[PDB]
């Protein structure tokens, strides 16, 4: 063992250092947070201010790092492996983000996306407060038991995807639909100015959507597009005015398929399974709460 | 929040 | 009674062929969902690959379900009657595909929706895997407990859909409703300039909807449109900007009407039914976990 | 007593009457139904169909009525007071229709909302079927521990209408509301064509809403309408798109006002009070279950 | 120390007059809401009367509070600290409104949000009334137990935020984006024609939202612009058709990207999170209760 490890160990350990590095935490998360809010732009206007402060946050926690690992004989294997193992990968990419910063662009353009990484360090100020690591084991100890009822509510899902691939995935391909009235039988207007020409009972509303689409190629285009529309309706958003409602009206007299098919979905997915996975959700964690 | 009740029920009936 | 039979129903009792046939399913349902993904159109760019894949998956499962039934003597009325029974027709549906695939189309281009049952294969993993089976089943054994609830309910929505189809059903007919407003009251125009014309207090704002229809007969045009109006209310979805509002400006002085009407339907049926609903299913489903 | 009460009475009482008064109860309700999804218009189709379809109906509801109150000594006073009372109502406004369909227009045209009572006819099946009867029982004895969240939710909805009258009651009063944006700063321009006058950092968004009002007057332009926008806010229906955004963005650098006032009102009253009226419902409801 | 404090105080604890300065409270919170509702121009109509009856209601409430001071020794530290000082705070506003109102104006135009603190004279309501009492110290005792999910849920917020100005913030900044088609594959026009000019697969719709701006700037534009939309997605409105559903197909190839943060974002937050501060909210109310 190291002649030094002991005494150092049981130092990182303390109280005091533990509430501090979450001070540094919480503070380079808000620092974080304050760059995106006060200079988002591409161009910024205080660009040094937010690099030499990750760059100093970043040798922080890089001192931290090696003041932990000189304390565990530099193992981590044995002691406390996983928030270790994630320090560990949070301050490697904090160095890598010092290096770039210096002595060139080491990383291609493509995998900034671990640039962000940096907003994920804020996790570990879940292992010091005892709150909320107990909210998070009892989320940890709760996910497995929802699988079931979720790999149930996904295969409903991918069913009514294919079904609505199949049926609606070329509903307004021309970019307009006809939707038919009930002018002459409501008291709009007369049987003879019909068949003269002077009304009619058929309207060719457009089918663009606001995305450029049309109403088919957008919602239920492919199995995926259609998937996501799902999503979408069984979040319960928009799901009549913008998904189910021209689809419903397009069929002047096949309308019940349409109705059933969105009314099944909601019903059954929504009600049934989105409460059927949050109670066994619910149920999981007040189980680790007790 | 049907799935908070039975979630109460069950930690409190098992219990007894 | 088959020579061999009673060893050849535990070869299909296995858990190995058991697992085995699952995989087969969820292959296949895999291999309709990238159908659907990669190759929706209706001109296919792969044809061959979809066909011949669902004529080999039906042969395996056509071969699977004689495995079964040459294990229980081919009877399938004494011995798991309901799988047995969904197996048969799927495969059924299986082998009227390969022969329409082969030489001719047996059935009218009206049924396809039956060729569509290939999706629904998936649910014979259900079976196989005992933590959906536990799922389903308990949805089975709550479903009726739930029929009363649901069964007043929907008493309540035919209620408030008659009533919608009396009041709402031609307004906004003309195509425009008037809405009214506190111009000289409020401040932004003096008495006078109503009186001589220059500003007025009335908006001949219009009511087409994005379906081509008028507010009224979309969206109580008739009983079954009304109720399908109030199921869209009920689930929330641009009740008061879309159903609500236009109606209760369209009154001048009696906004109280579509008002209490609206509020008296979400209160009751949304808050209350919904969540006794939602509530005696997740009753029940405790009840059968327990 | 009526020499012919006893026997009478405990044949009204039999099961298969209650039965049959019941199929009677549905299938007049189906009977509206109908009429409104089959000939809903002004100037009807088949309206001797309906008139003479609800006469048949009053008359057999008025023959059950007179069995029912010559079985009770015609008092109805003692027994099942309730239930006899809404009875003789609703055969009173039958009785009042068949009069009206025959003999003149006894009522003035102003409260045919009385003769739109038919519709509530349906309640009555809810005394014969021990389900629905259980079903409102609970919500009856639930209401009233209601009573004392609702009138605390409806007081901070009262505040925050209030509240919203005299913040918002004049956004966009002009019929436009301006808008600033960040364009010499992102770098969609430079800030020299600003000072010249190529671009700008304003653009005058213009604030009428599909109803022809503007912002202000429509959702907060008195005390009423905006209790009613909190409501909807209260249901989650477009509190942003429609309500809070134009309002967040409508100030240049004090969008700090309208985005506590409809995320405070939304953290409340939505998610902490909705989900206490709600849970109180159903405790009371699963009290009474057992 | 008064000489006849004693019976003075015990006749402000009366139930009657308890009763009675709650009907005084009741009375002017109707006050200010008539005032809203029939009155809420600028240019008044009936100004006086709203001022003199506010006049009249300090009043009241001046000498009400006096009875009570004159009956705890006009100390108020030590009795009932909290309503006490809550009292002698709205109390004091209503003295400076009398005196704003008599002989100038005390205040600068700037904090008149303190002259709209009439409204939150109701909440004395709620010392009166056992039920309401009952329900909000029920609400404080459980806030500090939700306050560990809260600040999780935040947290997870605020990274979202982050990603999204990183990652969206400038989503049709030239004020449009481009959307890819499928017209050659799926049948609506043939690959020549595109390569000869008549048709495309690109629309090049249009960025601009109702508020003038463009989508990445308004919804992403910044850290609070982008947590305020994260709010807005949270609860639910229109988090697909006007904040998703624009990234997702601006993406030709990736729609993978902004598909995973919002399913993840609508998951993770929505469900999960917001079930588990309701859950435990509720479950520390009900721990109250009992």
């Amino acid at each position: 063992w190291l002649p030094h490890q002991r005494k150092v160990f049981d130092f990182y350990a303390s109280q005091g250092v533990q509430y501090f590095t979450a001070f540094l935490i919480v503070s380079n998360f808000i620092f974080n947070c304050a760059e995106k809010e006060w200079d988002p732009y591409t161009d910024q206007l205080y660009q040094g201010l937010w690099r030499w402060g990750e760059f100093a946050f970043n040798t922080m926690f890089l001192i931290e790092l090696l003041i932990n690992f000189y304390g565990i004989a530099f193992c981590f294997w044995r002691y406390n492996w996983a928030w270790n193992t994630f320090d560990l990968v949070v301050v490697a990419i904090g160095t890598l983000t010092m290096a770039e910063a210096i002595g060139g662009n080491f990383m291609p353009p493509s995998m900034a996306l671990i640039r962000n990484l940096r907003a994920f360090r804020i996790f570990r100020l879940f292992k010091r407060i005892k709150s909320l690591n107990k909210i998070i084991v009892s989320l940890g100890k709760a996910i497995p038991g929802v699988a079931n009822a979720f790999v149930i509510m996904v295969i409903i899902m991918c069913i009514y995807a294919i079904l609505g691939v199949e049926f609606y995935h070329m509903t307004g391909s021309d970019g307009t639909y006809v939707t038919y009235n009930d002018n002459v039988k409501r008291g709009l207007c007369t049987g003879d100015e019909v068949e003269l020409g002077q009304c009619s009972l058929n309207q060719t509303v457009s089918s663009e959507t606001a995305r450029g689409y049309t109403y088919g190629e957008e919602y239920y285009g492919t199995f995926f597009r259609a998937l996501y529309t799902l999503f979408q309706v069984l979040t319960g958003e928009s799901w009549s005015e913008a998904v189910a409602r021209p689809a419903v009206f397009e069929s002047h007299y096949d309308s019940f398929g349409p109705v059933l098919f969105y009314v099944s979905f909601i019903i059954i997915c929504q009600i049934v399974l989105i409460n059927v996975v949050v109670a066994v959700l619910l149920d999981k964690m007040v189980e680790e709460d007790d | 929040i049907a799935a908070i009740h039975n979630a109460r029920r069950k930690k409190r009936e098992a219990a007894a």
